[PDB]
């Protein structure tokens, strides 16, 4: 326990999370409903968009407990089962959303880059199988933390009181390290390489297109640059800090207190707070900037 | 009955031109596209200058370009033509014609044989 | 004063635009023709497919169901009318007879009985055939433009057709000679249908108007129009009683005009492209439509 | 309740079976692309289609349907020759083809105005504004000869040629005369004016130069189909 952690989190986390929840919720409702509407038609991209929206809404569902916890006080009377379940759902989303962004990028790649090939993979019923498969795989591989007793209590000397730490501790427990290594290598590295490749290829095709004027090209490049920058900014720092923790806490003696405990943990928490902005960013770019069918779905509803 | 009746013709010579008057009746005049079309001995149908709906725009082809005076008037449901640089080639039946559908730029079959919406026409005797 | 309907049912499975549609004398079953080449027979009462005929030529513009409910006629831009079996003891749909001899794209066809058929084509003529031998017996002529419709009167001895020239003409089948012609319209026909009593018959046009005529009349009865609509009309229909009328429109919509009200009432909207055909059951328990969006939405 | 048993048996045996067959056939249907062909009587369209078919018909005395394949993607091409001269009605049966092949006789200057009017009508047609058209110009070599002889000079049907100047976009062919290129691209621009003045982004016309002997036309059609479908995908996958 370090004094600065509580005080800094008290201001940092509620401020960002209020905006994140209030803006993301309606945006993701819109994205999910419009994605389903599109899926009912021929386009298979609707399924992936629907799954991504569902994942982000799962995230938004868990966040309120976390804002309440971060505004840390003695008033946390919820059973530890809630601490288990909320973290489980939050990571479930995080990685499912990364995967479904990967799927959207791959789908648009196969579609625009190959107008006359690979119809089998682009079928709706193949997308359904992929979505169910990835759901089940991620759930079975992330179950490990449900079994473990993921809740700890520690004392703060300056505050002179106990506290309940939800999910993560400092230093990391061995099983947490083993879980996080795999979770990184599966849920962050793979989406990152794939989205860049897909969007680069799509822009290459658009520039190579024949029947497009200057304005449409400019709008397309704007959209693609926006998407890539959004992904990178939202995600990279948190995984960087998480890897730093995972490696140093295993390799670094725990008596080197000041720098590690005070700075590294605080920066890791700051990046965790930052990552939440992807929930706001994804609906805008993927649905609203381009598609008028959002207005049609609103009229239908 | 949907018909276009033409009037005016007869004696003509190089350097001298008559006036061709067309009389559309029983058919809304302005909103439909208009155009002339001619047939001459030893050859089929040929296109001639048009005039858009409400008399907005004009067009021509090379042989006729800048030598005939096209125009439309709602006051008589008529097209007009006066000849310049006249040649014996002027001899022809001047079919006053109109396009098949309104509010459109489609005039697919005006040149087609046995096309329904065109006038009987008149002839001019170029002589000297 | 106000008319409205909902999409009671929807038929899905066609892979292209539906160009033609027809029921059978048994209202529960219906035929459907699509540019994809499938003459799918659907069980209407359970929205089920019961057959799938692979047509010889994809470009189909017509489809008919024999009054006995057994034989189905198909054809189109190939200048041929083909017949198939449905109730044959072999248990498999198969070709029965094929009619050839026209010089233009097939526009409409209509069965007269289990052993006879009448048809119209885009070569400015109509013909009568014998199914048993597949031979002509009478040919009709007199029009100037393409003929694009048929309406066999309930008294099948007489039938009428509409053409691309400003005229619609009547023919008596056994005599084979035209005996009347009307010429009011300015941009000419695309569809025609008869009244149950047979005296009056409807008609569509390329100009934004619907018009009526009668056998006893030597005059154009009337013409409906709306100031703000430019597009044309694509089909027509009638009621079981026959008093009320209907039509289909080009602008991805229908528009229900009535003669007895003499004014329009509402619209059937929901297709995202042209409506290309219509129809009602022989008993009137249901109504169907077709569209270029490939859905035979069936309306309440 | 034997009626319910019979209904269930009939439904299960018929609908499942024939719908499985229908999906199997739809898989084939999507993979095949369909194209309409147009041209004048003196044009080389018949020769062009015959050359493509030889490069590798389903009917006669009517629609002259043809099959061809490129890059293992199967194509259909249809030529409607069994109809009389009027086109405005049966033409709209092809509102959903990937593209329309349009061939003109540029050497026959008399029809050049007729072909120009027909192309105007096609371009502005209500049901064809969304269907890209491929433009083909033939009998080009005869254009130089016509200029030399001048039996019916270009100016006789298009005096704009005299005031016309070769454009910067001009890419004269290695063994081609320059003024012949001027006139050729001049007629090309004559048609492209119609193409562009009232055109919209939902449409396009692709010009190409060829004589009927050229076999590449199949690959040109294939590549332009790729381009068309790529733009429809850009619109579909929300990149626009």
């Amino acid at each position: 326990c370090i004094e600065e952690q509580h005080d800094l989190d008290h201001y940092l986390f509620p401020i960002v999370y209020i905006f994140v929840i209030i803006v993301s919720i309606p945006a993701n409702i819109g994205s999910l409903c419009v994605s389903f509407l599109q899926a009912k038609k021929e386009s298979e991209l609707g399924i992936y968009l629907f799954s991504l929206s569902l994942s982000d809404l799962l995230y938004a569902l868990t966040l309120p407990l976390w804002i309440d916890y971060t505004w840390n006080k003695d008033n946390w009377t919820f059973s530890p089962a809630l601490c288990k379940g909320s973290a489980f759902l939050m990571y479930m989303n995080f990685y499912s959303s990364t995967a479904f962004l990967t799927c959207i990028a791959v789908d648009r790649y196969l579609a625009v880059v190959y107008p006359l090939k690979f119809f089998f993979l682009r079928t709706r019923r193949f997308a359904l199988m992929v979505s169910l498969s990835i759901w089940i795989l991620e759930t079975i591989f992330n179950a490990v933390m449900l079994w473990e007793d993921e809740t700890v209590v520690e004392y703060c000397d300056a505050e002179k009181s106990n506290f309940t730490l939800c999910y993560d501790k400092y230093p990391l427990e061995k099983w947490q390290i083993n879980l996080n290594l795999f979770r990184t290598c599966t849920g962050y590295a793979i989406p990152l390489v794939t989205i860049l490749i897909c969007n680069r290829k799509v822009y290459q095709a658009v520039r190579h297109n024949k029947a497009t004027e200057n304005k449409e090209k400019k709008r397309i490049i704007k959209l693609l640059v926006s998407i890539t920058v959004t992904f990178v900014l939202c995600f990279t720092p948190f995984h960087v800090m998480l890897l730093i923790r995972c490696i140093l806490e295993h390799a670094v003696n725990f008596e080197d207190h000041s720098n590690s405990g005070k700075r590294t943990y605080t920066m890791y928490r700051i990046t965790v707070a930052l990552t939440s902005l992807n929930c706001v960013a994804d609906p805008i770019l993927y649905c609203f900037v381009t598609e008028t069918g959002r207005y049609d779905m609103w009229n239908i509803l | 009955q949907v018909q276009l009746q033409e009037s005016g013709g007869g004696l003509v010579q190089p350097g001298g031109s008559l006036r061709l008057s067309c009389a559309a009746s029983g058919f809304t005049f302005s909103n439909y596209k208009m155009n002339w079309v001619r047939q001459a001995p030893g050859k089929g149908l040929e296109w001639v200058s048009d005039i858009s709906q409400s008399g907005a725009s004009i067009s021509y082809t090379g042989s006729v370009k800048g030598r005939f005076t096209i125009s439309r008037d709602n006051a008589k449901n008529t097209l007009y033509l006066q000849m310049n640089s006249l040649k014996p080639e002027d001899t022809a039946v001047y079919y006053c014609a109109r396009c098949p559908a309104p509010f459109t730029r489609d005039c697919f079959d005006v040149t087609s044989t046995t096309y329904a919406y065109r006038g009987q026409g008149t002839q001019v005797t170029v002589s000297s | 004063g106000r008319i409205q309907m909902r999409t009671r049912r929807t038929l899905r499975g066609h892979l292209a635009k539906i160009y033609a549609m027809h029921w059978g004398t048994d209202s529960r079953l219906l035929v459907s023709a699509s540019q994809d080449g499938k003459l799918i027979i659907w069980d209407s009462y359970t929205t089920n497919k019961v057959h799938a005929i692979p047509l010889r030529s994809s470009w189909v513009m017509t489809c008919a169901y024999a009054p006995s409910g057994n034989y189905v006629a198909c054809g189109g831009l190939d200048n041929i009318c083909s017949i198939y079996n449905l109730k044959t003891r072999e248990g498999n749909v198969r070709v029965s007879r094929e009619l050839a001899g026209h010089t233009g794209y097939l526009s409409c066809c209509r069965f007269l009985d289990d052993n006879q058929i009448v048809t119209s084509s885009g070569d400015t003529t109509c013909a009568l055939w014998d199914i048993e031998t597949g031979q002509q017996t009478t040919t009709f002529t007199g029009h100037t433009g393409d003929v694009m419709s048929l309406s066999l009167a309930p008294d099948t001895r007489l039938f009428v057709s509409g053409a691309c020239d400003a005229s619609a003409k009547l023919w008596d089948v056994r005599e084979g000679m035209c005996r009347q012609t009307f010429t009011g319209h300015e941009s000419d026909i695309n569809a025609i249908c008869f009244f149950p009593n047979g005296n009056a018959f409807a008609t569509g046009s390329d100009d934004a108007t619907c018009r009526l005529f009668d056998l006893r009349a030597d005059q154009e009865l009337m013409t409906y129009s709306h100031d703000n609509i430019i597009c044309g009309i694509t089909s027509v229909s009638f009621s079981k009683s026959g008093r009320l009328l209907l039509a289909g429109y080009d602008d991805f919509n229908c528009n229900v005009w009535d003669a007895l009200k003499a004014d329009r009432a509402g619209v059937l909207a929901g297709h995202d492209n042209r409506v290309s055909c219509l129809g009602v059951t022989d008993d009137g328990m249901a109504v169907a439509t077709g569209s270029w969006d490939s859905f035979l939405k069936i309306w309440n | 309740t034997e009626d319910q048993r019979n209904e269930e048996k009939a439904q299960r045996e018929a609908n499942k079976k024939i719908e499985k067959q229908l999906q199997k056939d739809k898989q084939v249907y999507r993979a095949t692309h369909r194209l309409l062909l147009l041209g004048a009587d003196n044009s080389g369209k018949s020769t062009i289609v015959k050359q493509m078919r030889i490069l590798h018909s389903g009917g006669t005395s009517g629609i002259f349907e043809t099959k061809f394949q490129v890059d293992k993607v199967n194509f259909h091409m249809f030529d409607v020759g069994g109809q009389r001269d009027e086109r405005r009605k049966w033409i709209q049966c092809f509102n959903d083809v990937t593209a329309i092949i349009f061939v003109v006789d540029s050497s026959d200057y008399n029809r050049l105005q007729e072909a120009l009017n027909l192309f105007k009508s096609i371009w502005n047609n209500r049901w064809l504004r969304t269907i890209s058209v491929i433009l083909f110009l033939n009998k080009q070599d005869l254009l130089a000869e016509k200029v030399l002889a001048g039996k019916s000079k270009i100016e006789d049907y298009f005096p704009e040629f005299a005031r016309y100047t070769t454009p910067e976009d001009a890419t004269p062919e290695p063994g081609e005369d320059p003024r012949v290129t001027r006139a050729k691209y001049f007629i090309r621009d004559e048609f492209l004016r119609i193409s562009t003045a009232s055109g919209d982004g939902r449409h396009y016309c692709y010009p190409h130069f060829t004589c009927a002997v050229d076999t590449e036309n199949a690959r040109r059609i294939f590549n332009d189909c790729r381009d068309i479908i790529q733009r429809m995908h850009l619109r579909q996958y929300e990149l626009l």
